[PDB]
C-alpha cells in the first residue's frame, strides 16, 4: 500500500506527532505505548501505510514511518517517556542547544548539522517503504526549529526525491498574541519553503484550535494537549483514506488529494475543519447527522484557521467523511446546498473531492474532516506579511538572523516571495469573483 | 455566558482573593476596598444594590476593625456609599453619607485633602437635586478653593467645579455668575489637550456657555458656542 | 544541556544560599547533597546517591562560605569547586579584577575547567552577582571576560544585582556598576538586571515580616531557577537557555532583562497570575514606565498551568503592555512551560523583559557617574591598583552608548 | 441541593468543630479537606481533590476558631469564609443583635453571598447556635432576619442549643432565648431544638465517661448530620430540606422540632432501634410528656435499615405514640431512608418530632420571662445597647403566643 512518512519536527510538531501517533496506533488496534499489538491478532485496518512490520512473529512491535527531529532535548525525552518501544529511537533524534525563534539556527546552523543524520534516516525509511506516496512533516511556522529545519527538510527532501508529495501539516502563528517575538519573521522564511518546495502546508492556527475546544468542546482551558487532538483528529482524518482499505473506502493518496486540492503551483495552503466538534461526554443523543455535520462544517469558527472562511473564497474543497454512513444520496446532496451557500470560485466549476472510509473514528462513529483550500489563507498570511514589515521597516531584532548566513538581500526576496505568495491568492480571488 | 456574568466571577475572584489577603494580614484593607469598588459597579449595573452596599459596609467594618484607626480610609469608603445611595436614587442617603464622610475628616487632620474636595463637589450637586441652593454654593466654593491650592488653576478638577458652579447658578437663573463660572471653565480646559482631559467636557461647556449667552441676550456668541460643541462631537469620530 | 554555575562576590555567594537551598528542594535533595525531572543540569553526579552541584563559589572576603560551609551546608558544595582568599577585593573593582583578581582567576578558570570537562552537554552559566560591590563586580567583570575568551560558542548569562536608586550601599557603587556593565555587555549573552529597591519592596508585600537578604534573594533564587527551568523540568515549549538570547536580545546591545515572579503550598487560579506576573510593580528593577515601551518580553508559567489559558491571559496581557512600534500586534511576547513547580508553590510565573526602561538604570548610573568620575571623586583607588581614567570613561562611552541603544529602540 | 451553614456563637462553633468533622467522615474526607456519595450539598468543590466546606464560621470572642484554625482543622476552613471580631456579644443579646452585630453583618452576609452564588443548587442553612448566649443567639437573630431579607424562598434550618432547664449557665439566658425564639419563629421554616440537660444524660448513658462539650456535640452533629442524610446520601424516600416543612409543621408556628438519635461498627438489629429512636428519654430536649401529644414525628434511618421492617416496627411505634387527635390512624408519621450510615455506625435513626411537649420548653423561657422582665432584672443591658422593653415584651407576646399555638394543637 501507499506507505507514507510523517516527519515531526519542532516541539510544536513532536507534540502534535506525540499525539498523532497515540492515535494512529490506537486507531489500527495497537498499543501506543510498545507498539506491539494485541497478541496473535493482526492489526485493523492496513497497518504498513503509516507502520512497518519489526520482527516477523505476529505480535512484535510496529516501528512507525517516523522520524522526530528537534534541536532541544525534552521534547523527544518527553516522548521516548510517552511511547516506549513504539518508534525506533534511531529516528527519534535530539540535539542539546535548541534553535529558540532563530530561524537560521534550524536552517542554517544546529539544524544543518542534524540534516545529514536526518535524511539518513528518511533514507532508511523511505528504502524500507513499499513505494512512498506521501510525506507528511508536522511542524510549526513560528519558532525556529519547525519553521528553521521544516524550511531546511522540505527543501531537501523534494530537492532529493521530487516524485513525492509533502503534505506539510504546520501550525501557524496565533494572531492573537504570538508564542515566539520572532514569530512574524520565522513564518515569512518558511513561507519561502512552504510555497515553493512543499506540495502543500496544511495550516493550523492556535488561535481557532482554542475557540473549537472552548466552544466546541466544552472545557474551560483547552490545554496543548488538546489543541494536539483537534488537530490530530484531523490528521488521522485525512489520513483514514490513505490507511484503510474497507467496504467502499476512496483510497485518497496524498497525491490523489492534492491533484483534487492544488489548482496552479503557488496556492496549496490549505485550511481544515473537522465534525462533529461534539465533546467525548457521550453527548449520544446529540450525536449529529450527515445533513447537519456539513452546517457545521463551514461556520466561520469551524476551520483551524484564524481567517473567516465563509468571508472569502472557497477555491478547491475537499470534505473526507470518515466512519459508518447510512446515507449516500443524503451525502453529497448537503453539499449541493453547500454548492450554493459557499463563496465558491468560477475559475473552477465544482470542487469537492469527497473521500469516504467505512473504519470509523477513535472519538466519533460519523466523523467528517475538510480540506477547503481557502483564498482568506492570505488574510492570514496578510497578517504575517504586515506584522513583518512593521519588523522589518525598524530591522527588528538585531544581527541574529545575520550573523548566522543570512543577508538583507536574503531576507528581502523571502519577504517578496511571501508577498508573491499573499498576491498568489489576491491573483485568486477577484479572477475567481 | 453572558458579559457582565463573566466580569462578575472574574471581579468576585479577586474581592475574595483580597478577602483572604485580609485574613492572613487584617492590615491590607485599602485593596479590599479597590477590588471591591469594582464588584460593587457591576453588582449596581445589574441593579443588585443591597449586594453592593453589603461589599462597602464589609469594607466599612474591617476599616473600623483597624487597631490604628484610618481616618481618610473611613472618609473614602462613606462616600463610596454616598455615590451608591446616590445612583440608587436615594438623595437623602447619599447627602447624609457625604456628610459623614466630611465629619470625619473634620475631625481629624484632613480638611484640605482630594478625597474631601471630592466629596464636597459631589455633595454639593446632591444639594442642588435637594433645591437648597445655598448650601450647595457654599460646598462647591469650599471644593473650588481646595482644588485650587492643591492642583493649579490649571487643572481638570478646578475647571469640573467651574462648570458644576455654573449649571447651579445658571439653573437658579443667575446668568452673570454663570458666565463667568464656565468662561474660567472654558479659558483651563482650552489649555488641557492630553488625556488628561477628554474632548467632550469641553463640548459640555461649549454647550453650557450657549445656554448662558442665549439667557443673556447675546444669540450670536450663543450659536458660535453650540456650532463648536457640535465640531468638537463631530471631530471625535475621525 | 547541563549549566554551570558561578557565585562569585558577596551578593553572588549569597544568592548561592538561597538558590542551592532552592535548587535542592526543586529537585527535592536534601542539604547533605543526596537524594531525599532532569537533575544533571545543577548537579554533577558523583555517586550513585550524592549530586554535587556545579557551582564554583568563588569569593574574596572568605566569611560568607564560612556561614556556607559551617553551619549546614559544608557536605554538599565540594571544595575543589571554590575560592576563599584574603583580601577582598575592597569594594573596589580594580582589587577585584587587577590586583585580587589575577591572584584567583587562573584558580577560578581551572575550576570551572574541572568542572565543565565533567561535562556531557554544557550550555550555560548562571553567572550569580551584584554589579556593585568590588568581588561580584569586580571579580565578576573579570570571570565574564575569562569564561568568554575560553567559551565563546556558550550563553553566559548574568544574574546581577543592580545598585539600589534608593541610596548608595557603597560610596564608589556607580563606579563599580560602568566597570561591570561594560564587561557585561562585551561578554555575556544576556544579563538579567535585580534591584534591591525593589526586592525590598516585593518582598515586603510578600512576607509579613520586614526582609533581609536572605528573603530577598528567595525572589532572586526563582528567578534564577524559573529561567532554567524550562531546561530541566522540561514540560511543553521548552525554552532553552539559547532562546533567551534570539527571542529576547533584538540588538546586539539590548541584552539587560528585567525579571519578575508571581505568585507574590501556594495556588493560583491563573487569569490573575498573567496580571501578577506582568504587574509593573512586581518587576524586579526601577525601571522607566511613563517612558518606556517593552522590545520583548518574556513568560515562563511553571507547574500547573495549562496552555490554553494563555489564549485568553496572555493575549489580554499583552494589549496591556507597551511595545514599540516596531514589535507587531499579538506578537513579541515568547512562552514557556514547565511541568514541575517550584516546591512551596502550585503554579509560578516568570517574566523576562527586556524593555527600554532599563536604560533609567543605566541613565542612573551614568549621571551618577557623570559627576562623581570628572571630579576624581572615588577615582584614586582604581588609579592606584592598575585602572586608568583612560580605561573607565571607555566604560562610560560604552554604557552612555548603550543607555541610547534603548532610547534608540523606542 | 447544596446546603450552606452557618455557625454562629460559641455554642454553634463548637458543634462547627464536631460537625465538620463528622461530615468528612460520612463524606469520607481527611481533615485538611482533601479526598482521602453526594460531595456538593456541605462541601464546595475548590480543586480536584480539595474540599471546602460551605460553613460561616462567623463568631465574636475569637477563641474558639483559634481553638478550630490552630490545632489540626486550619487548612480545611477557608478563611474567607469566617469573621472573628472582639468584643464578644458579651452574653447579651443587644450586643449580638445591635452593638457587635450591626459591625459584622455586613461581612457575614457578603461571604454567606460569595458562597451561594458559588452554587449551583442552594436550597438550605443549616445554621447552628444556641438560643442561649449573645453570641448565637443575638447574631443569630440577626443573621435569620438578614438571610431571610435575602432569601425568602429557601429553607432556614435554626440547630439551636436551648438553655438548661436544670440551672442557667446564664444570667441573662431566658431573655436571650425569647428574643432569639421571636425571629426564628419568624424567619425559620423548622428549628431543631436540643438541649444541654438531655444532651448530658443521653451522653452519660452513652458513654462510660463524664461527657463534655465536645461528646455532647457528636450527638448534636449526627441530628444535624442525619437531617441532611437522605439529601446527600440518597437511598430510597428521598426526604429533601422542603419535606421537613411540609410534612413536619402544620400550623405557621409549630416548627420548633425535638429530635433523637439511635443507637445510644455498631450495629444493631432494628426492631429495638425503633424503640430506641421514639423512647421519650432519647428525645433530646426536656419536653412534656404526661401532658403532651405528638403533632408530627420523623423517622430517618439511615445504613442498613431496609424498608419491609417498618411496616412492622413503626406501625408497632406509632400505636405506642400520642398524636393529636387530628391525625389519622396509622399516619401522622413521615419517614426517610439513607443508603450510607455514618462512619462508626452501621444502621443510624433520627427523629424530628413536632410535639406539644416543646411549648413546656416555650412555658419555662416565660415563666422565667415573666418575673425577670417586670422586675428589670437585666433589662439595663439592653437597653443601654439599643433594645428597649417594648421590642422585649414584644419578643414575650409572640412566644406567649406560640406556647399557646400548641396548646392550641392538642
Ligand atoms: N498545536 C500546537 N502548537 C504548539 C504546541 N507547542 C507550541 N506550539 C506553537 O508552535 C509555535 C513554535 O514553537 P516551536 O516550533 O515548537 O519552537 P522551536 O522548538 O524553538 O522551533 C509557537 O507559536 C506555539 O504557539 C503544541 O503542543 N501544539
Ligand atoms: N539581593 C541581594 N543583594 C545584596 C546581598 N548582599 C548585598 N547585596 C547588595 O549587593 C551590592 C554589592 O555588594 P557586594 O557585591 O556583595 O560587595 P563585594 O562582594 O565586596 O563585591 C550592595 O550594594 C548590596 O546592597 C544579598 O544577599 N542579596
Ligand atoms: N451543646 C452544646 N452546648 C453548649 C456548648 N458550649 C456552650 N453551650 C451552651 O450554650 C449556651 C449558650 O452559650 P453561647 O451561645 O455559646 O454564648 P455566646 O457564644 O457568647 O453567645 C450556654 O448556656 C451553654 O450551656 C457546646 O459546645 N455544645
Amino acid at each position: 500500500v501507499n506507505n507514507t512518512i510523517v516527519v515531526s519536527i519542532g516541539q510544536a510538531g513532536n507534540q502534535i506527532a506525540a499525539s498523532f501517533w497515540k492515535t494512529v496506533c490506537l486507531e489500527h488496534g495497537i498499543d501506543p505505548l510498545t507498539g506491539q499489538t494485541a497478541p496473535g491478532v493482526a492489526p485493523r485496518g492496513n497497518w504498513s501505510s503509516f507502520f512497518s512490520k519489526l520482527g516477523e512473529s505476529s505480535s512484535g512491535s510496529y516501528v512507525p514511518r517516523a522520524i522526530m527531529v528537534d534541536l532541544e532535548p525534552s521534547v523527544i525525552d518527553n516522548v521516548k517517556a510517552t511511547s516506549g518501544s513504539l518508534f525506533n529511537p534511531a529516528n527519534l533524534i535530539s540535539r542539546t542547544e535548541g534553535a529558540g525563534g532563530n530561524f537560521a539556527v534550524g536552517y542554517l546552523g544546529a539544524g544543518r548539522e542534524v540534516l545529514p543524520e536526518v535524511m539518513s534516516r528518511l533514507d532508511y525509511e523511505i528504502d524500507k517503504c513499499d513505494n512512498v506516496g506521501g510525506i507528511i512533516v508536522l511542524h510549526a511556522i513560528g519558532g525556529g526549529t519547525g519553521s528553521g529545519f521544516g524550511a531546511l527538510l522540505i527543501e531537501s527532501l523534494k530537492e532529493k526525491y521530487g516524485e513525492i508529495p509533502v503534505l506539510s501539516c504546520a501550525v501557524l502563528p496565533s494572531p492573537q498574541v504570538s508564542s515566539v517575538v520572532t514569530e512574524p519573521y520565522n513564518t515569512v522564511f518558511a513561507l519561502n519553503t512552504l510555497r515553493r518546495s512543499a506540495d502543500a502546508c496544511l495550516i493550523f492556527d492556535n488561535e481557532a484550535l482554542f475557540d473549537l475546544a472552548h466552544r466546541k468542546w466544552n472545557i474551560e482551558s483547552p490545554t496543548v494537549d488538546d489543541l494536539n487532538l483537534l488537530i490530530t483528529e484531523a490528521l488521522a482524518g485525512i489520513t483514514a483514506s490513505m490507511r484503510f482499505s474497507g467496504f467502499l473506502t476512496v483510497e485518497i493518496t496524498l497525491r490523489e488529494l492534492l491533484t483534487n486540492l492544488v489548482p496552479q503551483p503557488s496556492l496549496h495552503f490549505l485550511m481544515c475543519a473537522f465534525a462533529p466538534l461534539t465533546p467525548p461526554d457521550r453527548s449520544k443523543f446529540e450525536e449529529l447527522g450527515i445533513e447537519e455535520m456539513i452546517k457545521s462544517l463551514f461556520d466561520n469558527g469551524s476551520v483551524f484557521a484564524a481567517c473567516s472562511p465563509m468571508e472569502g473564497r472557497f477555491l478547491s474543497t475537499a470534505v473526507l467523511y470518515r466512519g459508518i454512513m447510512e446515507d449516500k444520496p443524503l451525502a453529497d446532496a448537503a453539499l449541493a446546498a453547500m454548492r450554493e451557500k459557499l463563496p465558491l470560485t468560477y475559475w473552477i466549476p465544482t470542487a469537492f473531492k469527497i473521500g469516504y472510509v467505512e473504519q470509523p473514528g477513535i472519538s466519533h462513529r460519523k466523523s467528517m474532516v475538510l480540506l477547503a483550500n481557502n483564498t482568506e489563507i492570505a488574510r492570514v498570511l496578510d497578517r504575517i506579511c504586515h506584522n513583518f514589515d512593521k519588523l522589518w521597516q525598524r530591522k527588528a531584532f538585531a544581527n541574529w538572523y545575520l550573523n548566522e548566513g543570512m543577508s538583507e538581500e536574503q531576507i528581502n526576496v523571502l519577504r517578496a516571495s511571501a508577498q508573491e505568495l499573499v498576491q498568489s491568492y489576491q491573483v485568486a480571488e477577484e479572477s475567481g469573483a | 455566558d453572558t458579559a457582565l456574568e463573566r466580569q462578575i466571577a472574574s471581579a468576585s475572584r479577586s474581592v475574595e482573593e483580597a478577602r483572604r489577603l485580609a485574613y492572613h494580614d487584617p492590615i491590607r484593607v485599602g485593596a479590599l476596598v479597590e477590588q471591591i469598588s469594582v464588584l460593587a459597579d457591576l453588582r449596581q449595573k445589574e441593579g443588585d444594590f443591597r449586594k453592593a452596599e453589603s461589599l462597602y459596609r464589609e469594607a466599612l467594618f474591617r476599616a473600623q476593625e483597624l487597631r490604628k484607626q484610618d481616618p481618610d480610609l473611613l472618609t473614602g469608603i462613606y462616600s463610596l456609599l454616598a455615590h451608591l445611595y446616590d445612583r440608587w436614587g436615594r438623595m437623602d442617603k447619599a447627602a447624609e453619607f457625604y456628610e459623614l464622610a466630611l465629619k470625619i475628616s473634620a475631625e481629624n487632620g484632613l480638611e484640605e485633602s482630594d478625597k474631601v474636595a471630592t466629596i464636597k463637589n459631589n455633595l454639593a450637586m446632591i444639594f442642588k437635586q435637594l433645591r437648597k441652593f445655598e448650601r450647595a454654593e457654599g460646598y462647591y466654593c469650599e471644593a473650588l478653593e481646595t482644588f485650587q491650592r492643591l492642583d493649579g488653576e490649571q487643572s481638570a478638577r478646578v475647571a469640573s467645579v467651574y462648570n458644576n458652579l455654573g449649571v447651579l447658578y445658571y439653573s437658579h437663573m443667575d446668568v452673570d455668575r454663570a458666565q463667568v463660572m464656565h468662561e474660567r471653565a472654558l479659558a483651563i480646559r482650552q489649555n488641557l489637550h492630553e488625556g488628561q482631559m477628554d474632548p467632550a467636557d469641553l463640548s459640555q461647556t461649549f454647550i453650557n456657555l450657549g445656554a448662558v449667552y442665549k439667557a443673556a441676550g447675546d444669540f450670536q456668541k450663543a450659536e458660535a458656542c453650540v456650532d463648536r460643541a457640535k465640531r468638537i462631537r463631530a471631530a471625535m469620530n475621525g | 544541556r547541563e549549566i554551570l554555575s558561578i557565585h562569585v562576590g558577596q551578593c553572588g555567594n549569597q544568592i548561592a544560599d538561597s538558590f542551592w537551598r532552592l535548587a535542592l528542594r526543586e529537585h527535592g535533595l536534601t542539604e547533605a547533597g543526596t537524594l531525599k525531572s532532569n537533575m544533571e543540569v545543577f548537579f554533577h553526579k558523583v555517586r550513585d546517591g550524592k549530586y554535587v552541584p556545579r557551582a564554583v563559589l568563588v569569593d574574596l572576603e572568605p566569611g560568607v562560605i564560612a556561614r556556607i560551609e559551617g553551619g549546614d551546608m559544608s557536605q554538599l558544595f565540594d571544595e575543589s569547586s571554590i575560592v576563599r582568599k584574603i583580601p577582598g577585593a575592597a569594594n573596589n573593582w580594580a582589587r577585584g579584577y587587577n590586583v585580587e583578581g589575577e591572584k584567583v582567576i587562573d584558580q577560578i578558570m581551572n575550576v570551572i575547567d574541572s568542572a565543565v570537562e565533567k561535562t556531557k552537554g554544557l550550555q550555560g552559566f548562571l553567572m550569580t552577582h551584584s554589579i556593585g560591590g568590588g568581588s561580584g563586580s569586580g571579580l565578576g567583570s573579570l570571570i565574564l571576560e575569562r569564561l568568554r575568551q575560553a567559551y565563546p560558542k556558550k550563553r553566559i548569562f548574568t544574574f546581577s544585582v543592580v545598585p539600589s536608586p534608593l541610596i548608595s550601599d557603597s560610596a564608589v557603587e556607580p563606579y563599580n556598576a560602568i566597570l561591570t556593565l561594560q564587561r557585561i555587555l562585551d561578554n555575556a549573552d544576556g544579563a538579567v538586571l535585580l534591584d534591591n529597591e525593589a526586592l525590598f519592596r516585593i518582598a515586603k508585600a510578600k512576607l509579613n515580616r520586614s526582609p533581609n537578604y536572605m528573603d530577598l534573594n528567595n525572589i532572586i533564587a526563582l528567578i534564577v531557577s524559573s529561567v532554567t527551568a524550562s531546561l530541566r523540568f522540561p514540560g511543553k515549549l521548552n525554552t532553552d537557555l539559547s532562546e533567551f538570547v534570539t527571542n529576547l536580545v533584538p540588538f546586539p546591545g539590548n541584552h539587560f532583562l528585567t525579571a519578575s515572579f508571581a505568585p507574590m503550598q501556594v495556588r493560583t487560579n491563573f487569569p490573575d497570575l498573567a496580571r501578577e506576573t506582568f504587574a509593573q510593580d512586581n518587576f524586579t528593577a526601577a525601571i522607566d514606565w511613563q517612558q518606556g515601551v517593552y522590545l520583548a518580553a518574556s513568560a515562563l508559567f511553571r507547574g500547573d498551568v495549562k496552555a490554553k489559558d494563555v489564549d485568553e491571559n496572555m493575549a489580554t496581557i499583552r494589549k496591556s503592555l507597551n511595545y514599540a512600534s516596531y514589535m507587531p500586534a499579538s506578537g513579541g511576547l515568547k512562552l514557556g512551560y514547565a511541568e514541575t513547580a517550584p516546591e512551596g508553590f502550585a503554579s509560578s510565573g516568570l517574566a523576562l523583559v527586556n524593555h527600554t526602561g532599563i536604560a533609567a538604570v543605566f541613565e542612573r548610573l551614568i549621571a551618577q557617574f557623570d559627576i562623581m568620575f570628572d571630579n576624581h571623586a572615588y577615582t584614586h583607588w582604581y588609579e592606584n591598583a592598575g585602572v586608568s581614567r583612560d580605561m573607565m570613561a571607555k566604560a562610560r562611552n560604552q554604557i552612555a552608548t548603550l543607555a541610547q541603544s534603548y532610547r534608540d529602540a523606542s
